[PDB]
């Protein structure tokens, strides 16, 4: 068995932090007092679910798992919620200024401020570890810590922990629920001196997640509530791997081997479904089929863009409930023919599939139905520069004419990071130009 | 049209289908960054102090 | 907490001050007395960013009363509220500044300045996380232009790294006639343009034009004025009263409206516009709300807003309404007047909902632009004062506290720049 | 009000789409580089499909299909018919073709079926031999296509001259394949000589090389209610039956091939576009395709017809205000 370390930061990673880790607790049958009557193994065993849990003498299962916000507002919502007998007082480590939506800020200022301090609270569970495999890093891209403390961690934890293993669930900005209009600036830049930290990304935009419960789920205007349950289904099945026995994606390491080629095009895009609405008054059952092909269409991905104009270097499907081989292969065979699938040539056509009997969790009284199958995707397409380009379309916006550059420079950053940062993106989009979109 | 390495457990299966086959830095250099920083803030803050005090 | 220091000086600065305080005293449930007698906790949840914690479950204005002359103290320590202000916050000269920058900048404000920024250390340094001042006050006159731009320069000396704030009132001749304000203007915009992060333009033609005009006040008053100076504070401060997202300290409203340093000055809006004892009969839709409040009618600069670009843009609403119309409405302003935004700035409208509405209105909203538009009113103020300063006219009451002609060009030409500064960007 | 931005200055097509929208007060051109548009009349070149259907509270449309592409360059379409196997090789209405490359090769293919009449085409150059005609391309550094000639054209006649027929197709949101009811043959002015392949006069009848010689035709444009009556005048058959049925089968054929591929039903964003399309009749009344035209221009009759359509059915119909001159291919 081998652990894994759960790195949330800023508003945004630590807001969705608990949604996965309330998730996490329900699915594995653990209590918000970190009792799990199910483990027999009082104080400890190897069993697959203590990688994201460990255990206490006295019984209680404590994520492995640290939260750091620049400012106190929401961690002491961590500190005071249902969970708070969960966690450590020592894992949820808060500041007093936060970083003002300004990456420079909080790499920089305040950032080197409480580098060590989290670092050294880090190494605290890397010890009550026998194998420790690495960690995923929860974060915004637009906020000032989630981009940029981020950012400054991830280059200590290429330091400190060299052969570790680095994931990252990472919220790309859309204007519907930013709350800055630097974002793109912070998204860049985070993104630049993120790249050569992080083995394999998971961008889930807002944008995206916030359609898929307009349309899907009947709700007018989400909150991040509604936003952060639905990631934490999706990243519940990214994790559900490492947690369950399988002999998929049984450790980190897998993940990039499974879905990342190249190391620069390690983005891989994450498709789900069923959504449905707990309130729907009668919903007839989607089929593996119905699920699979749903998988293919653009509005049910966590980033829109079109992966026909694109080639793929990989694909993953991950089914929790009611699968069996032969429907998937079916299935597969059929969409095969419909829709158009073409990967680069060096990789061969095919599919990675996984299933997890036990049907998909929800959260009592959320807004999503209980249904009998479910299934999550992981694509690696180059169609997801698409979200590149986007971005770094708004940065050239407003690059050109200096605007809010100030800020930054205020703060110490030099000129030149915004415009090293920016050609390295430029890199990005061209490499995933060169492997795809060819044929 | 090939499944490959079926493996099976009570939580579930694992398996591949194939349909056709293929036609960094350092502590010091970190803390040389973040200085060079602090020293950008703090002269710039240095010369509004000195305009102030003119 | 992150805490804001109110500094008022002056006759205008200390009372659109003194209102301000009542306005939001009230919307905090706080009594004339300084204790808390409201419901919902969201009134409490961030009342610590302008009161301060006392024994008795009491509540102090983190305020203070500035002024070269006795005369407004005793006005406000006699108004409404005039008991719930630490007494020793009340920091007032008695020579007077007769509407004179040079001796509220230079000659009378310099003996009572340090007085001053004792309680605004004493205050000050009893913050956990000071974010900054806000301070009211006139730019017309010479204590609140002159010893008000004085003191913002000796606070950033001190707190170089705390945001400035000020709500500065511009001169009109349609409700001053004083031949001097011209001058008083320009010295303190000049000051304003090198020493604050954000700056509101309540500008007194606008007000004027308001109350006269749409409001059919016949024979307006200060107080008159002061009401829509009252609703716009509360207004544009909400975010940083109640619980929320958007624009919620001194520091992150900054880097949302401000993409160049000195481009920092704000024209205000409201809707609805309502003459003070006005029965309100019906809510204004969430439709007339956003009309309304990006409508030139209700600006509370006198400047046309499709006559530039808007660069930045903060809209706040408040009372009971559906976030999913707000959006909806306010989508449609930009997409049907698109060309009024800044293309290189991307989504640069960002929209909060407060629940809690202000007093006797159901329904509100407060803009705050950040529009190249804004340089009309400083070319108002610029053209008065050309107009007598070629000739060096009145210049005797200035050079007679010791200032120089220079100083006076100076002021002059860091307007003039600030001008076409504002009108580069309006092509791009 | 809908807003429209314009990003190719060079579309005679859209400029008077432009126009029109214009000339209606309910359309307003932002410009290019604003954002908040309904409408993009798009570039020719690298339009920025990653970047349509985000803005909320706009519903956005451009006037291309992302992969359209293929179907509209010489050397993908071949591949295009000959993989899918929608078309294949069972297709009988494209002329024979290989793509070849200067310095997936079809050379040694090409060759294969060159054997003992054989002329073929590549200005571009035609001629019967494998030599002079290889090298040529060998050398150009283009990569350009080998499709047989075909050596007995349909010649109309007082003339003895080779045309060239050209269909504009719609294609809208909902992907209803539209036919302009009115086309055009380019026509040849000096009567289609063989032997000439290397005379690029008569053997070509591409409205450029033949404004350089032309008499007959106004600008060498045949339009459909003549060429009907000669049709029925001489060989005694109709338009419709000899030539436009094999015209609409062949429109259907290509654009619902790739239709799984380019359909944006369920798309963030819409597409529309019209396509030209270019086909050879020959001796036996046997209707053959060349070119797809992905930015097709139009005759000058026809510009304020098809170029009002194009607003009624394309544009109008995705957003509305307050007989048909479309032939809608039905499948
Ligand atoms: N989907 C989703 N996005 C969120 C949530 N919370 C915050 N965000 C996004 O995250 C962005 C800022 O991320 P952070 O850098 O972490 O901001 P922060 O956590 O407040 O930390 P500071 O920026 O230092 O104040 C905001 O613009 C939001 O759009 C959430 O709960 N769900
Ligand atoms: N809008 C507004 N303007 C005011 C108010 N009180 C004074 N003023 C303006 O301030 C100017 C006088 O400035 P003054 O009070 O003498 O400045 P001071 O001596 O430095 O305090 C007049 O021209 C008025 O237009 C007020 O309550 N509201
Ligand atoms: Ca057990
Ligand atoms: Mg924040």
């Amino acid at each position: 068995m081998r652990e894994c370390i759960s790195i949330h930061v800023g508003q945004a990673g630590v807001q969705i932090g608990n949604a996965c880790w309330e998730l996490y607790c329900l699915e594995h049958g653990i209590q918000p007092d970190g009792q799990m009557p199910s483990d027999k193994t009082i104080g400890g065993g190897d069993d697959s679910f203590n990688t994201f849990f460990s255990e206490t003498g006295a019984g209680k299962h404590v994520p492995r798992a640290v939260f750091v916000d620049l400012e106190p507002t929401v961690i002491d919502e961590v500190r005071t919620g249902t969970y708070r007998q969960l966690f450590h007082p020592e894992q949820l480590i808060t500041g007093k200024e936060d970083a003002a939506n300004n990456y420079a800020r909080g790499h920089y200022t305040i950032g080197k401020e409480i580098i060590d301090l989290v670092l050294d609270r880090i190494r605290k569970l890397a010890d009550q570890c026998t194998g420790l495999q690495g960690f995923l890093v929860f974060h915004s891209f637009g906020g000032g810590t989630g981009s940029g403390f981020t950012s400054l961690l991830m280059e200590r934890l290429s330091v400190d922990y060299g052969k570790k293993s680095k994931l990252e669930f990472s919220i790309y900005p859309a204007p519907q629920v930013s709350t800055a209009v630097v974002e793109p600036y912070n998204s860049i830049l985070t993104t630049h001196t993120t790249l050569e930290h992080s083995d394999c990304a998971f961008m889930v935009d807002n944008e995206a997640i916030y359609d898929i419960c307009r349309r899907n789920l009947d709700i007018e205007r989400p909150t991040y509530t509604n936003l952060n349950r639905l990631i934490s289904q999706i990243v519940s099945s990214i994790t559900a791997s490492l947690r369950f026995d399988g002999a998929l994606n049984v450790d980190l390491t897998e993940f990039q081997t499974n879905l990342v080629p190249y190391p620069r095009i390690h983005f891989p895009l994450a498709t789900y479904a069923p959504v449905i609405s707990a309130e729907k008054a009668y919903h007839e059952q989607l089929s593996v089929a119905e699920i699979t092909n749903a998988c293919f269409e653009p509005a049910n991905q966590m980033v829109k863009c079109d992966p026909r104009h694109g080639k793929y270097m990989a694909c993953c499907l991950l089914y929790r409930g009611d699968v069996v081989p032969k429907d998937v292969n079916a299935a597969i065979a059929t969409i095969k023919t419909k829709r158009s699938i073409q990967f680069v040539d060096w990789c061969p056509t095919g599919f990675k599939v996984g299933i997890n009997y036990q049907p998909p969790t929800v959260v009592p009284g959320g807004d999503l139905a209980k249904v009998q199958r479910a299934v999550c995707m992981l694509s690696n397409t180059t169609a997801i520069a698409e979200a590149w380009a986007r971005l770094d379309h708004k940065f050239d916006l407003m690059y050109a004419k200096r605007a809010f550059v100030h800020w930054y420079v205020g703060e110490g950053m030099e000129e030149g990071e915004f415009s090293e940062a920016r050609e390295d993106m430029a890199a990005l989009e061209k490499d995933y130009e060169e492997v795809g979109v060819d044929s | 049209m090939e499944v490959i390495e079926l493996n099976k457990c009570t939580s579930g299966q694992s398996f591949e289908v194939i349909l056709k086959p293929p036609s960094d830095p350092s502590l010091e250099e970190i803390q040389k960054k973040l200085e060079a920083a602090e020293e950008r803030r703090k002269y710039q803050e240095a010369e509004l102090l000195k305009h102030l005090a003119e | 907490m992150r805490e804001i220091v109110h500094i008022q000086a002056g006759q205008c600065g200390n009372q659109i001050g003194a209102k301000f305080w009542e306005v939001i005293s009230d919307e905090h449930g706080i009594d004339p007395t300084g204790s808390y007698h409201g419901d919902s906790d969201l009134q409490l949840e961030r009342i610590n960013v302008y009161y301060n914690e006392a024994t008795g479950n009491k509540y102090v204005p983190r305020a203070i009363l500035v002024d070269l002359e006795p005369g407004t103290m005793d006005s406000v320590r006699s108004g409404p509220f005039g008991q719930i202000f630490r007494p020793d916050n009340f920091v007032f000269g008695q020579s007077g500044a007769g509407n004179n920058w040079a001796k509220g900048h230079y000659t009378e404000g310099a003996e009572l300045v340090d007085s001053v920024l004792d309680v605004v250390r004493k205050e000050s340094e009893s913050c956990d996380c000071l974010q900054g001042f806000q301070l009211t006050h006139s730019l017309g006159g010479g204590t609140g232009s002159g010893m008000g731009t004085l003191l913002i320069s000796k606070i950033r000396e001190e707190y170089p790294d705390r945001i400035m704030n000020t709500f500065s009132v511009m001169p009109s001749p349609k409700v001053s006639d004083t031949v001097v304000e011209p001058y008083n203007a320009t010295l303190s915009v000049h000051q304003l343009v090198e020493n604050t992060d954000e700056t509101y333009c309540i500008d007194n033609e606008a007000l004027y034009d308001i109350c006269f005009r749409t409001l059919k006040l016949t024979t307006p008053t200060y107080g008159d004025l002061n009401h829509l100076v009252s609703a716009t504070m509360s207004g544009v401060t909400t975010c940083l009263r109640f619980p929320g997202q958007l624009n919620a300290d001194l520091r992150k409203l900054a880097v949302n409206m401000v993409p160049f340093p000195r481009l920092h000055f704000f024209m205000p809006g409201f809707a609805p516009l309502t003459s003070r004892g006005s029965q309100q009969y019906r809510a204004l839709t969430v439709p007339e709300l956003t009309q309304q409040m990006f409508d030139s009618k209700n600006m509370m600069a006198a400047c046309d807003p499709r006559h530039g670009r808007y660069l930045t843009v903060a809209a706040i609403f408040r009372g009971r309404m559906s976030m999913k119309e707000v959006d909806e409405q306010m989508l449609n302003v930009q997409n049907k007047n698109s060309s009024y935004f800044v293309e290189w700035i991307p989504n640069n409208v960002k929209t909060a909902v407060c629940d809690i509405p202000p007093r006797g209105l159901k329904m509100s909203a407060t803009f705050i632009g950040n529009s190249t538009a804004i340089q009309e009113l400083f070319k108002r103020i610029s053209e008065q004062f050309t107009a007598m300063f070629r000739r060096k006219a009145f210049l005797h009451w200035y050079t007679g506290e010791g200032m120089d002609e220079m100083e006076f060009t100076e002021a002059e030409s860091n307007m003039n720049d600030l001008v076409s500064e504002y009108q580069q960007y309006q092509d791009a | 009000m809908y807003t429209f931005v314009v990003r190719d200055e060079n579309s005679s097509v859209y400029a008077e789409v432009s126009r029109l929208l214009l000339a209606t007060g309910q359309w307003k051109r932002l410009r290019k580089d604003n954002p908040r548009f309904n409408l993009m009349l798009g570039e020719r070149n690298r339009l920025p499909f990653g970047r349509l259907g985000h803005e909320p509270g706009l519903v956005q449309l451009v006037n291309y299909y992302r992969g359209a592409d293929k179907l509209c360059r010489k050397a993908s379409l071949v591949k295009l018919i000959k993989t899918s196997p929608e078309l294949s090789e069972s297709c009988t209405w494209f002329p024979e073709s290989y793509v070849i490359y200067p310095t997936t090769d079809e050379r040694e293919v090409f060759l294969a079926a060159y054997n003992r009449g054989n002329v073929w085409i590549a200005g571009i150059l035609i001629s019967s031999e494998a030599s002079e005609l290889l090298d040529f391309i060998d050398e150009q550094g283009q990569v350009h296509v080998i499709q047989k000639y075909l050596e007995k054209p349909l010649l109309l006649e007082p003339g003895h001259r080779k045309f060239d027929i050209r269909s504009w197709v719609l294609v809208d949101h909902l992907y209803n394949i539209y036919l302009y009811r009115e086309g055009v043959l380019r026509t040849s002015s000096e009567p289609y000589n063989s032997a000439n392949f290397q005379d690029k006069t008569c053997h070509l009848t591409n409205h450029c090389i033949q404004k350089e010689y032309s008499r007959y035709e106004e600008g060498n444009e045949m339009f459909f209610e003549e060429f009907n009556q000669y049709l029925m005048d001489a060989l005694n058959t109709t338009l419709e039956n000899s030539i436009l049925l094999q015209i609409k089968h062949i429109i259907r054929s290509c654009l619902m091939c790739i239709e799984p591929a380019i359909s944006t039903k369920h798309l963030h964003y819409q597409s529309f576009q019209l396509f030209g399309f270019d086909f050879m009749v020959d001796e036996e009344l046997k209707v053959w395709l060349i070119e797809v035209n992905g930015a097709p221009a139009c005759a000058q009759k026809l510009y304020a017809e098809l170029c009002q359509g194009i607003v009624d059915v394309a544009i109008s119909s995705v957003f509305p205000l307050a007989t048909s001159i479309f032939i809608k291919l039905h499948h």
